[PDB]
């Protein structure tokens, strides 16, 4: 069933908010259910496997529930602490922030483990073994995507590459909207031309000075699960604040083909999880939207209380981190 | 050697910085150009947050790499 709350043990929702969508991420689920990170447990005493034992259980604990069970990650937090000692109090954390924790934190715990002649797509899947051969575990398989950035040098024309691995995207938002922002206007506002001039301009190999460039994002290789991190920020130099501006995203039919480096037909998502903040920069509640992986439906996960809700119920301008999976 | 920040509201700026240099210098170097304080910055790399006490070499940071400049939403 899977419709277990989390206590909050102080100040934690930014936590449990991850979780419940962590839990609702079906491959990821599956792995702890199923016990498959047993084996690839690594060895050793003091590689923090309690971690993934205490992710785990809690995963197995909240799928064999009775709906309304409260389930408590006082254990699993002792762990995660350990590991990332930035979340030791009961202080009010940011739910990105954690995440990256988190999964750096599981992955390590279950890893496995110039090119000036060669095309761009070649460099890049050479790029992509040698990170792969540091990199490589069921936690990478889900979220690990692969960024082409292509400088521009506007003076001689030449154009410099590089490969940058990400497990999620942290997008900017886009000011505008003619009737709404949507989530398309913000990817356009990560994968756009970049000038780079006056105070910006980057030294050119070639031109052996510092010359006006452009700068551009591409996705290479797109991840089975895609984070989408809203810079909700503002870029006030006193006292940053909150934007808190609607962002439109849809729940099915996220074609992201046209941010592909390759034209694919398989860059296509459905929408699964949703983090939620509710606050200022320096406050507030966090909540999660998730879908059943087994039934389809939507529930809110909220200060232990979990509650039916309908896909209508989804969109809303306190979406902080949206979850999509490969459809 | 350069590398490159996605800042907050789409646009990118360019550092000069060495190997060597610690998370906490790369955070002034952004501030310096930002006007963001070093303890408000979060800098990701790769899936990793780039941690104080540590340098663009330990996280095999190459030139015209791009950091992403993310802040917090703090909750509980
Ligand atoms: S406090 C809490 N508990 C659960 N299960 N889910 C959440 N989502 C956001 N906050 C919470
Ligand atoms: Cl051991
Ligand atoms: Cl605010
Ligand atoms: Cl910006
Ligand atoms: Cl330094
Ligand atoms: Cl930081
Ligand atoms: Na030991
Ligand atoms: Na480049
Ligand atoms: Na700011
Ligand atoms: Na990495
Ligand atoms: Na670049
Ligand atoms: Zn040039």
């Amino acid at each position: 069933q899977g419709l277990a709350g989390l206590r909050n043990l102080g100040n934690t929702c930014f936590m449990n908010s991850i979780l419940q969508c962590l839990s609702n991420t079906r491959e990821l689920r599956d792995y702890c259910l199923q016990r498959l990170y047993m084996r690839d447990l690594h060895h050793g005493s003091n590689a923090h496997t309690a971690l993934v034992e205490e992710f785990a259980k809690l995963i197995q604990t909240i799928w064999t529930s009775s709906p309304n069970d409260v389930v408590s990650p006082s254990e699993f937090k002792t762990q995660i602490q350990r590991y990332a000692p930035r979340f030791v109090g009961y202080n009010q954390q940011d739910a990105q922030e954690f995440l990256r924790f988190l999964l750096d934190g599981l992955h390590n715990e279950v890893n496995r483990v110039n090119l000036d002649h060669l095309p761009d797509d070649e460099k890049g899947r050479q790029m992509w073994r040698k990170y792969l051969e540091r990199e490589d575990s069921r936690i990478g398989d889900l979220f690990v995507g692969q960024l082409k950035s292509s400088l521009t040098c506007t003076d001689c024309g030449y154009c410099s590459t590089v490969f940058d691995p990400f497990w999620d995207l942290s997008l900017p938002i886009a000011k505008r909207g003619y009737p709404e922002v949507t989530l398309m206007d913000c990817m356009r506002l990560f994968t756009k031309e970049d000038v780079l001039d006056g105070d910006e301009k980057p030294t050119c190999c070639r031109c052996r000075g510092r010359k006006r460039c452009i700068k551009k994002f591409s996705i290479q290789r797109f991840p089975k699960i895609l984070v989408l991190h809203l810079k909700r920020f503002s870029e006030s130099r006193i006292r940053t604040s909150k934007l808190t501006t609607f962002v439109n995203f849809p729940l099915r039919d996220l074609d992201l083909r046209e941010f592909a480096s390759e034209n694919t037909n398989h860059a296509v998502y459905n929408l699964y999880a949703v983090s939620n903040h509710s606050g200022t920069t320096m406050g507030g509640h966090y909540t999660a939207y998730c879908r059943s992986p087994g039934t389809g439906e939507w529930h809110t996960f909220n200060d232990s209380s979990v509650t039916p809700m309908s896909s209508s119920q989804v969109r809303t301008s306190d979406a902080y981190l949206l979850f999509y999976e490969l459809a | 050697m350069q590398i490159f920040v996605k800042t907050l509201t789409g646009k990118t700026i360019t550092l000069e910085v060495e190997p060597s240099d610690t998370i906490e210098n790369v955070k002034a170097k952004i501030q310096d150009k930002e006007g963001i304080p070093p303890d408000q910055q979060r800098l990701i790399f790769a899936g990793k947050q780039l941690e104080d006490g540590r340098t663009l070499s330990d996280y095999n940071i190459q030139k015209e790499s791009t950091l992403h400049l993310v802040l917090r939403l703090r909750g509980g």
